[PDB]
């Protein structure tokens, strides 16, 4: 099991961001061995924390490390452009493995908040008369540029058939992103709605659709 | 110390992934020696290490399908993956491991995992009920280009990252936002363009 982390944090320059870690007794708890990764689009993920609190040479003070029983913490004081990236922790797990977890997007405020518009298309009679029926979720006109997306079928969770796209950046520097379930003809016919539900910055954001 | 993971790039279904970390700028006759891997879908895996004297860990969720070897004469390690899928399509990063944490990382390389060969996209009109859409399914490989009425519609207009879906085969959906009172007028066309398979699509929407 993947350690948690939230999935998005966002602070204005020169202010504050505190990231969480949530693992067991087995891993986070159990050992002073928690790391933390920074990671830019492309580029090698580099260690910016170890041992719970210590920092490698080269890495700024501003970065520090905590721990509270099974919750590590990351803390990235004075915010900085360059701060901007993803961040994982790791740790230790016992028995020469280790577990990373889930990953956590650091913004950098430039611009202002916005909850997504959120468009869910039925699959089309065409599709459909090629046998296949496809749930498209497309997410437009967000920021900070990260969102979670919740597949219902009659209001319950779905998790097969689910793919969604990682946030990409629009001409208008806003996010957008999508999401996809992908079923059988009769499938789409077995549940009375489907919903898409996109979580961002505290708020929902849920359509629905009927056949 | 530098890790360059190299590697086949595409791999067919149920095949063996294999790749290979050269390193320079130190020995891999020291230290532990680590593969992890970035699902487009998830956080960092861990997959495992190899000490220096030949001693091997591994995910004991991968272990059973997992090999990590040393290749000490050119300096590299490998790992191989049995019977690969669609849920190990995934950036494969190696990196050094010492004193509980990974010092050195690569800057990793995408294996695709598909069986497919080349095919053209459908592509399907998502009508308004203002936003419309095409959702440009089933092709393979990468890339398709999307253009609204042959470039002349831009605002509005967003296409999408592909997924890659477990059948091998990639989707991607374009849709635009259009004054509601333009749908009798005006006519919304998607051009869609997948030069591998030498299609081009036109669909006009509603």
């Amino acid at each position: 099991s993947a350690l948690t982390q939230p999935r998005s944090v966002s602070g204005s320059p020169g202010q504050s961001v505190t990231i969480s870690c949530t693992g067991t007794s087995s891993d986070v708890g159990g050992y002073n061995y928690v790391s933390w990764y920074q990671q830019h689009p492309g580029k090698a993920p580099k260690v910016m924390i170890y041992d719970v609190s210590k920092r490698p040479s080269g890495v700024p003070d501003r970065f520090s490390g905590s721990k509270s029983g099974n919750t590590a913490s990351l803390t990235i004081s004075g915010l900085q452009a360059e701060d901007e990236a993803d961040y994982y922790c790791c740790s230790y797990a016992g028995s020469y493995t280790y577990v990373f977890g889930t990953g956590t997007k650091v913004t950098v405020l430039g611009q202002p908040k916005a909850n997504p518009t959120v468009t869910l298309f039925p699959p089309s009679s065409e599709e459909l008369q090629a046998n296949k029926a496809t749930l498209v979720c497309l997410i437009s006109d967000f920021y900070p540029g990260a969102v979670t997306v919740a597949w219902k079928a009659d209001g319950s969770p779905v998790k097969a058939g689910v793919e969604t796209t990682k946030p990409s950046k629009q001409s208008n520097n806003k996010y957008a992103a999508s999401s996809y379930l992908s079923l059988t003809p009769e499938q789409w016919k077995s549940h009375r709605s489907y919903s898409c539900q996109v979580t961002h910055e505290g708020s929902t954001v849920e359509k629905t659709v009927a056949p | 110390v530098q890790l360059q993971e190299s590697g086949p790039g595409l791999v067919k279904s149920s095949e063996t992934l294999s790749l290979t970390c050269t390193v320079s700028g130190g020995s891999i006759s020291s230290y532990f020696w680590s593969w992890i891997r970035q699902p487009p879908g998830k956080g960092l895996e861990w997959i495992g290490y190899i000490y220096y004297s030949g001693s091997t860990n591994y995910n004991p969720s991968l272990k059973s399908r997992v090999t990590i070897s040393l290749h000490t004469s050119k300096n590299q390690f490998s790992l191989k993956l049995s019977s690969v899928t669609a849920a190990d399509t995934a950036v494969y990063y190696c990196a050094r491991h010492r004193n509980w944490l990974f010092d050195y990382w690569g800057q990793g390389t995408l294996v695709t995992v598909s069986s497919a060969s080349t095919k053209g996209p459908s592509v399907f009109p998502l009508a308004p009920s203002a936003a419309l859409g095409c959702l440009v399914k089933d092709y393979f490989p990468e890339p398709v280009t999307v253009s609204w009425n042959s470039g002349a519609l831009t605002s509005g207009v967003h296409t999408f990252p592909a997924v890659l879906q477990s059948s091998g085969l990639y989707s991607l959906s374009s849709v635009v936002t259009v004054p509601s009172s333009s749908l009798g007028t005006q006519t919304y066309t998607c051009n869609v363009d997948h030069k591998p398979s030498n299609t081009k699509v036109d669909k006009t929407v509603e």
